[PDB]
């Protein structure tokens, strides 16, 4: 049995089905951004707001912690991206970005701290 | 003469009194175990030391048992083994320095049977906290009632040592051998009752604790260890998560933001 506790957006999907229960549950978690916790055979699906509960317990250095480690990676630090929408019917007859009705370049504000770091273009044809 | 007093499960026993045949010959303590981490840099001389710590040390008491006969010897051995080895730590002290006690766990010992009724032994106790402490807390009347000698002067006779204050600026005397720090799992309680928005400043150590809500005289703010409570409720989200530590000797405290303040410090002294 399943229970839902929270608010989630609508997601458009193609030919849903032909999968086991766990695959569909993982798909739900990845798409709707839910968090799954199971009371034995009863699966509760929360959102970020209703999952975490604030507590007065705290982690203090030299008091109840021994080794603290932070791993930081900046191999994928990108602040600019170019994306293309669907493809026009007269794609062969057209040239350049005119092949797509939707072409947009997004630049994050964090560029002001890191400069322009543009990544490989991603294409969504839907 | 000498004796060893053991406080356990809320009762105080004398080692020479619980077992009539046992007599404590000599009492001694190990030196503080200074542990240090050293890092070596290639191309440079010497080492760089990390933050020092104090490992658990050993309090030793050499004694002898003079039983009436062989069955008495075996019975006394069993009784001593049953009494000494409990599953929880207990406090010990000696008549030579009655004002200072150690919270210890028993160590393995071996009876050296010399004759049919005489056996020498050396009871060792692990002081696992790495320090000694006074027989009571600062607010405990027992602490300043038995004996306490510091730099050749007796603290049990000083009349200027107070730990309950009614003003906004005052001085608190920590008579221990080092700084009291709740982050080091030390015991330190601060109880306050006032009106307004409290703010406590330790100018000697330059520390500060502030509570960002109005307070009333019937509301008691208690800082114990690393947790502040208001009427026995954790309210850490409404504070600055400040920790107040007491340095050696006199610490100058300033209270701001409240009036009609009554503040009490309850903590035991720490001796190396």
């Amino acid at each position: 049995s399943y229970e839902i506790q929270g608010s989630f957006p609508l997601v458009e999907l193609e030919d849903l089905g032909n999968k086991n229960g766990l695959e569909l549950v993982n798909l739900c978690l990845e798409e709707f951004g839910a968090i799954l916790f199971a009371d034995n055979k009863k699966l509760y699906f929360y959102d970020e707001k209703s999952w975490y509960v604030r507590t007065e317990k705290q982690f203090r250095y030299l008091y109840n912690t021994e080794e603290v480690s932070v791993d930081t990676n900046t191999d994928n630090l990108k602040t600019e991206i170019k994306c293309y929408g669907k493809q026009k019917e007269n794609a062969d007859k057209l040239t350049g970005d005119n092949k797509y009705m939707a072409v947009v370049t997004y630049t994050s504000p964090n560029e002001a701290i890191y400069g322009k770091r543009m990544a490989n273009a991603k294409s969504d044809d839907k | 003469m000498s004796d060893l007093f053991l406080e356990l499960n809320g009762k105080v026993h004398s080692l020479s009194e619980t077992f009539p045949g046992l007599s404590v010959q000599e009492v001694s303590r190990q030196s503080p175990q200074l542990s240090m981490e050293t890092a070596e840099i290639a191309g440079t001389d010497g080492v760089i030391p990390g933050m020092t710590q104090f490992k658990p040390f050993i309090f030793s008491a050499k004694c002898n048992l003079q039983a009436l006969d062989i069955p008495d010897y075996h019975l006394a051995v069993r009784e001593i083994y049953e009494f000494l080895f409990q599953r929880d730590s207990y406090y010990i002290w000696s008549d030579q320095m009655p004002g200072i006690r150690y919270e210890v766990h028993p160590k393995p010992v071996d009876f050296s049977r010399e004759s049919d009724r005489v056996g020498l032994l050396t009871i060792e106790f692990d002081v696992f906290k790495g320090y000694a402490e006074s027989r009571g807390t600062s607010l405990d009347p027992m602490t300043f009632e038995v004996d306490l000698w510091q730099m050749g002067m007796n603290l049990s006779n000083r009349d200027d040592l107070f730990y309950v204050f009614r003003e906004n600026t005052f001085r608190v005397y920590n008579a221990g051998s080092d700084r009291v720090n709740p982050l080091m799992r030390h015991e330190l309680d601060i109880a306050m009752t006032a009106n307004g928005t409290p703010t406590i400043h330790n100018l000697t150590t330059g520390e500060s604790f502030e509570y960002r809500k109005e307070l009333q005289k019937t509301d008691v703010l208690l800082l114990n260890n690393i947790y502040p409570l208001v009427n026995n409720r954790r309210v850490g989200k409404d504070t600055n998560h400040g920790i107040i530590t007491l340095e050696k000797g006199w610490n100058d405290f300033e209270i701001k933001g409240v009036t009609d303040v009554t503040i009490a410090f309850n903590f035991p002294f720490i001796y190396r």
